[PDB]
């Protein structure tokens, strides 16, 4: 049980190693807030007329 | 250079502090933009730079 735990826990370190959307679920909080920032921004060259 | 004026560059009014650029601007050109649709560097007209 003990070697087990061990061994399943050296797949946590091997897979966040090894894939690189892993932490997909965070980095789209990131990028929607940063892309909300960016939208903002970009609205400051319309004419509005 | 360096401190907080009212610049008005050919009638390009405006409120900032001017630096010594090294924006490669091409011959034709007289103000640079950001992603705001902001001038944030402009060609002085008396002494080229």
């Amino acid at each position: 049980i003990a070697n087990q735990f061990n061994s399943a826990i050296g797949k946590i370190q091997d897979s966040l190693s090894s894939t690189a959307s892993a932490l997909g679920k965070l980095q789209d909080v990131v990028n929607q807030n940063a892309q909300a920032l960016n939208t903002l921004v970009k609205q400051l060259s319309s004419n509005f007329g | 250079k360096n401190k907080c004026v009212n610049f008005n560059f050919n009638g390009l009014t405006g409120t900032g502090v001017l630096t010594e650029s090294n924006k490669k601007f091409l011959p034709f050109q007289q103000f640079g933009r950001d992603i705001a649709d902001t001038t944030d560097a402009v060609r002085d007209p008396q002494t080229l730079e």
